[PDB]
């Protein structure tokens, strides 16, 4: 029940750019209800943050994240030709559909 | 479906063995009736209790396997009459009788 | 226990026969089922069917399609219906008292037969 | 039994007396000991070995959260 | 962590898959092995959770009644079966151990398998 | 068990974040196996057993070294099918390749009794006696204590039994109710009788097995072999559960609330387990959270002998038989429940009964 | 391997000539260690 | 312990009792 929107576009972009994603949640809940991962094209996922500020281990600098409430939000600031995969906001249960850089 | 045979004959004063055999009587009881001709039948072996399933009187039942044996310690003139097996099905979806053994005397 | 039934007797083919059944001096019709079963010259009893006063009712599988009971009518009742019978296929129809032994909690299946504890006088049709 | 009550208008009588009064439950006794021990001693380094409220010759510092009289008794 | 998951198989409609997540090397008894849907190149779904001390399981409203998840504690191993199988079925399946694994509380999957695509 | 109520304080209470339930549920597993030391092995038991139908009981055959080392002697004892594996006729009681059994000591009773906690020097027990207080948050106002009340330590899975009732209102508790991997406590304000049975008349041989060892077996059921029933009133329960129905209707967004039946699982967490004078019951609970008149539910059982509760690797627990029948009243005071998840629409809620994770029945 | 050994009738029972040693079907016999003496040395509290 | 050569290791057969008990 709880819907998890995510922003469109396909993020026609070059290596070294940024890129800024976003997920909204239907209800208020705090901050460790929601966590970001990567979805790699056809190899498992892997988790970046987890609380909505708390990084994973193995995982580099540049992926920080901050929300409470509604509309939290994910920023890369150098994006290597790996990170241009798809990205999941996952809730308790319900994963996300995955706004798309290319 | 049940079958026992058609006749069975014994002379006054020894045991008859009325045999009754069929699918599902390994895991159900099996009751017996007597009728005489014209009169209604009457429950000659029944089911008194869940395990011991005893009886009283000078009839008696026997189990084993898939067949049931009808014993009647001191067979009479009057005992001469027809019996019926009785089995539940493999599950208690209906009832049905055997094809009849006359018992005569000789 | 006494059980006395009524019906035409005289029943041609291609015609639904009708036999109630009165049950006398029973203290609890509840906790017995009710069947008939039926004898023609020289054959064994066929079982027709049961019916049982909480309404579970359950017939022969190759007799069903024309045969029917009915219920419970105050004074302790209960009926058969034979759609479409013939004359190739009559005989002496018993009513009949498949008592039940209960042992523990109904609910759970605990219970079995006595067997067809008492019998009808019969009537013969046709 | 004065949790809840405010600072102006007992220790000695009702509160204080309560510290001391297998090898699980002997070990917390053993502890017990030592923390009446630990707050003992804190009390005789700062000169109150037999009494329960001291004036000590620490100034209280402006830092230190400074509230008036009024607003904390 | 190690998990060794299963191989697939396309299978026809009214057949039954026995998928495998074969774990090594942790404490397998406090350790869900929650298990999740990949559709054909969109959202992920979530098939349900499997305590593996007690077998306690929930599934997801869509699969109730057409799957079961057991699981084996001796060599560690947990199962998913899936009856009645259709063709829309096309999907990916792995399993992630998560929900209080890591220091989180909330369901944070860190480690997955090795991914059966099953159609 | 002195008691001093403490006006104006409010302190920030927290039932699933607590220690006395960490301290009670080993404290409960330091004292079994305490309890179960100078008690009987059954590692000479584990032979080959030739078992014929005796209904869920086998009458099973079996050879001992008996008090004399050098001879062997044949004993029979009755086994319900839960208690037995195969390996034909052939068995093996249940967990031995597993486990080492320990069988329940007689003479020594393990009955529940209520069981006080008692604070140690320098520290205190706050208690919080609003009457409205889920477990979580705020309190009205408290009252520190020396000793806690006479809490029974049950053994339960889906009802809890013999619990303190609530005082005035039902009160439902969880973590967070949107986490679905949590489970929902709901105290019951009213009492439900649930009186239960095993109907069987048993008979109990003694088999010795070694010097002062003694196993005590069932053998020689006299009567009908009956099935052991738990029944409870379809008057009071569906009264209570519709409360418990309007109740969850406001914690949540609004949907309908109806109740689903257990999960797949071990008869361990599928069937409401308990344990009464020993024996040790699993009755399914299918015709409880199933969907009004009077009447009673009565519920199927299973009684299992070789019981590993409290989930420790290498052990076990043969619970004796006894004598007679034995009946089995108590009163439900407690519902543990969990929410099924994934996007379902049609705004119905299915919550299904929980079990496992034994400190729950201690956190209520 | 077949032993010998001298028992008092005290220590045994009937079950002939076959015993069994006494309280074995009651109790499980412990042998009191050699090399460590069982003498009643003067004990002050 | 049926000992043969397999060098210092020796390739050793031998019976035990197993879990179940009067099962060699
Ligand atoms: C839960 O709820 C249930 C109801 O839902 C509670 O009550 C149970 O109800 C059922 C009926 O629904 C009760 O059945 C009755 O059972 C007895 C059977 O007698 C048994 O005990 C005797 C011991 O002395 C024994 O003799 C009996 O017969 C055996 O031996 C004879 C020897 O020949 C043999 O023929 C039999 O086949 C048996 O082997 C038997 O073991 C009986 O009293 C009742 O029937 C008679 O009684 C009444 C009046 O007395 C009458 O109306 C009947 O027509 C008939 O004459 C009936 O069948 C059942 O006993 C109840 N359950 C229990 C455990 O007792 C149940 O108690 C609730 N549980 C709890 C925990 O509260
Ligand atoms: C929830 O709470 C209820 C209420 O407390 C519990 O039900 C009680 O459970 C106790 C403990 O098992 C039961 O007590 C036992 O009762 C038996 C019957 O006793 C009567 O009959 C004997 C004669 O046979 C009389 O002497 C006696 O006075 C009674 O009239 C006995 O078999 C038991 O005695 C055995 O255990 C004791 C240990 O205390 C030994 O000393 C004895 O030697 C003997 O081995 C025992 O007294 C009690 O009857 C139950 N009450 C009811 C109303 O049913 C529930 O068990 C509890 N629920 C759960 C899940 O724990
Ligand atoms: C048990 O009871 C406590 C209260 O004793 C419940 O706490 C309540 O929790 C909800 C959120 O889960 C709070 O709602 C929101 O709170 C924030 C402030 O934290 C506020 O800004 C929002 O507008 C909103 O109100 C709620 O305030 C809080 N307290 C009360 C008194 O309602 C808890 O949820 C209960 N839980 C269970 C499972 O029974
Ligand atoms: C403690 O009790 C007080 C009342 O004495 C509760 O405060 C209100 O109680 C009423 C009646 O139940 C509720 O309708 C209100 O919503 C409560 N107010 C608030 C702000 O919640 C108080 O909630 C109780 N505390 C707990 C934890 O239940
Ligand atoms: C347990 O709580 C319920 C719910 O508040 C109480 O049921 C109410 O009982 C009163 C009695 O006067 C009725 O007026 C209400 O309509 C009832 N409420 C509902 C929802 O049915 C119940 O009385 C409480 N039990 C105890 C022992 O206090
Ligand atoms: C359970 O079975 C035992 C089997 O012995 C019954 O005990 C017998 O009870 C009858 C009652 O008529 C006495 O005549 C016997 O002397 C008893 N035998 C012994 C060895 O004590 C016992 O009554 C049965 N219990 C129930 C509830 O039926
Ligand atoms: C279930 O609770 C009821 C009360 O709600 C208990 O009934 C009381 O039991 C005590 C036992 O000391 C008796 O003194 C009272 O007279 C009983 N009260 C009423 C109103 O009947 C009942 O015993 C509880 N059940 C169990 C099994 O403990
Ligand atoms: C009913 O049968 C009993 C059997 O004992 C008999 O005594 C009684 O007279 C009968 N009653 C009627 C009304 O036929
Ligand atoms: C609680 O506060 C009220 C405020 O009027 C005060 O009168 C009362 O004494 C306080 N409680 C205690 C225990 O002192
Ligand atoms: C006390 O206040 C003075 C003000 O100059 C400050 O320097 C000093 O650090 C303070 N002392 C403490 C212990 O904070
Ligand atoms: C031995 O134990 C395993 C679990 O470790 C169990 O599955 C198996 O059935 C047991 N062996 C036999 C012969 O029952
Ligand atoms: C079990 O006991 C029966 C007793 O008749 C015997 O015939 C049978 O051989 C036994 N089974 C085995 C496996 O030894
Ligand atoms: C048990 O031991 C006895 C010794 O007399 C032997 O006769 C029997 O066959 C053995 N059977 C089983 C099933 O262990
Ligand atoms: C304070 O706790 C006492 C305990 O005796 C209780 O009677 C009283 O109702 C509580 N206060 C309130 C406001 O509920
Ligand atoms: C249970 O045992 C008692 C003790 O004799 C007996 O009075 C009662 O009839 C028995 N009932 C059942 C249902 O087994
Ligand atoms: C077994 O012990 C009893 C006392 O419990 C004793 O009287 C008896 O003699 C012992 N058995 C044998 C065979 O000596
Ligand atoms: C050891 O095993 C071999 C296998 O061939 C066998 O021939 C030999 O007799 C065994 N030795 C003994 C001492 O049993
Ligand atoms: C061990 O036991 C088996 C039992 O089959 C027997 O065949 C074998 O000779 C025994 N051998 C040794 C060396 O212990």
């Amino acid at each position: 029940e709880i819907v998890l929107t995510q922003s469109p576009g396909t993020l026609s972009l070059s290596p070294g750019e940024g890129a800024t994603l976003s997920c909204r949640t239907s209800q208020s809940l705090s901050s460790s209800s929601l966590a970001w991962y990567q979805q790699k094209p056809g190899l498992a996922p892997r988790l970046l943050i987890y609380g909505a500020s708390i990084r994973a281990t193995g995982i580099p600098d540049r992926f920080s994240g901050s929300g409470s409430g509604t509309d939290f939000t994910l920023t890369i600031s150098r994006l290597e030709p790996e990170d241009f995969a798809v990205y999941y906001c996952q809730q308790y249960e319900f994963f996300g559909a995955g706004t798309r850089v290319e | 479906e049940l079958t026992q045979p058609p006749s069975v004959s014994v002379s006054p004063g020894q045991t008859a063995r009325i045999t009754c055999s069929g699918a599902p009587l390994t895991s159900r009881f099996t009751y017996w009736y007597r009728q005489k001709p014209g009169q209604a039948p009457v429950l000659i072996i029944s089911r008194s209790s869940q395990r011991s399933s005893g009886w009283s009187g000078r009839f008696s039942a026997s189990w084993s396997g898939t067949t049931v044996t009808l014993t009647i310690r001191g067979v009479q003139a009057d005992d001469e009459a027809d019996y019926y097996c009785q089995s539940s099905d493999t599950s208690d979806s209906y009832k049905m009788f055997g094809g009849g053994t006359k018992l005569t005397v000789l | 226990v006494q059980l006395r039934e009524s019906g035409p007797g005289l029943v041609k083919p291609s015609e639904t026969l009708s036999l109630s059944c009165t049950v006398s001096n029973d203290s609890r019709p509840s906790d017995h089922s009710w069947t008939w079963v039926r004898q023609s010259p020289g054959k064994a009893l066929e079982w027709i069917g049961d019916i049982h006063y909480n309404g579970a009712t359950t017939y022969n599988p190759s007799l069903r399609s024309r045969v029917r009971i009915e219920l419970d009518q105050s004074i302790p009742r209960f009926s058969l219906k034979m759609t479409s019978m013939t004359a190739a296929d009559t005989g002496m129809y018993y009513c009949a008292r498949n008592a039940i032994r209960i042992y523990g909690v109904v609910a759970l299946g605990e219970w079995f037969h006595y067997g067809m504890d008492v019998w009808g006088q019969g009537t013969a049709v046709t | 039994g004065a949790a809840g009550s405010t600072m102006g208008a007992v220790q000695t009588r009702q509160l204080l007396s309560g510290f001391v009064q297998g090898i699980k439950q002997l070990q917390t006794r053993v502890l017990a000991i030592e923390r009446y021990l630990e707050v003992q001693q804190f009390l005789g380094l700062w000169g109150c070995s037999g009494k329960a409220i001291c004036c000590t010759a620490v100034p209280w510092n402006t830092t230190w959260s400074n509230k008036s009289e009024q607003e904390i008794w | 962590v190690q998990l060794v998951q299963s191989g697939a198989e396309l299978k026809k409609p009214g057949a039954s898959v026995k998928v495998s997540c074969k774990a090594s090397g942790y404490t397998f008894t406090d350790s869900y092995m929650h298990w999740v849907r990949q559709a054909p190149g969109q959202g992920l779904e979530w098939m349900g959770w499997i305590n593996p001390n007690y077998g306690a399981t929930n599934y997801a409203h869509k699969f109730q009644g057409r799957v079961t998840m057991t699981r084996d504690t001796s060599i560690t191993t947990a199962y998913m079966e899936l009856n009645r199988l259709r063709s829309d079925d096309t999907a990916v399946y792995y399993c992630a151990r998560g929900n209080f694994l890591r220091v989180d509380y909330t369901w944070d999957f860190q480690h997955w398998g090795q991914g059966t695509l099953v159609t | 068990p002195q008691e001093m109520v403490l006006e104006n304080v409010t302190e920030n209470f927290n039932m699933w974040k607590n220690n006395m339930v960490d301290q009670m549920h080993e404290d409960i597993i330091s004292l079994w196996d305490q309890s179960l030391k100078p008690c009987v092995q059954l590692t000479p038991l584990c032979v080959t057993l030739n078992c014929t139908d005796v209904t869920g009981i086998k009458n099973c055959s079996f050879n001992i070294t008996t008090e004399v080392r050098d001879k062997k002697k044949k004993v029979h004892a009755l086994f319900y099918r839960l208690d037995i594996v195969p390996i034909s006729t052939e068995y093996i009681l249940i967990n031995c390749n597993t486990s080492v059994i320990t069988q329940i000591c007689p003479k020594v009773s393990f009955d529940p009794i209520p069981i006080h906690y008692c604070a140690p020097a320098g520290y205190a027990i706050l208690k919080c006696n609003n009457k409205t207080f889920n477990g979580t948050g705020p309190c009205n106002n408290v009252s520190t204590i020396q000793c806690t009340h006479g809490i029974k330590p049950v053994v339960s899975t889906q009802l809890l039994l013999n619990g303190s009732l609530a005082e005035e209102d039902i009160i439902i508790s969880s973590e967070n109710m949107m986490d679905n991997t949590k489970t929902i406590i709901v105290h019951f304000n009213e009492s439900v009788g649930i009186e239960c049975t095993r109907p069987n008349n048993n008979t109990v041989e003694s088999i010795r097995i070694g010097p002062g060892q003694t196993f005590y077996v069932t053998g020689e059921i006299i009567g009908d072999i009956r099935q052991a029933h738990c029944n409870i009133s379809k008057g009071n329960w569906s009264k209570t559960l519709q409360r418990v129905k309007e109740k969850l209707k406001k914690y949540y967004h609004n949907k309908t609330i109806k109740f689903e039946p257990s999960s797949g699982g071990d008869l361990e967490i599928t069937t409401h387990s308990f344990n009464c004078r020993g024996e040790f019951f699993y009755c399914y609970t299918s015709g409880l959270f199933n969907e009004g008149t009077n009447g009673t539910i009565t519920l199927p059982c299973r009684i299992k002998q070789i019981v590993n509760m409290w989930q420790k690797v290498g052990r076990a627990m043969y619970a004796p038989p006894i004598a007679g029948n034995i009946t089995c009243s108590s009163n439900i005071t407690g519902l543990l429940l969990t929410r099924d998840g994934g996007r379902g629409t049609n705004g119905t809620e299915t919550f299904r009964p929980a079990g496992g994770n034994m400190k729950d029945n201690w956190r209520s």
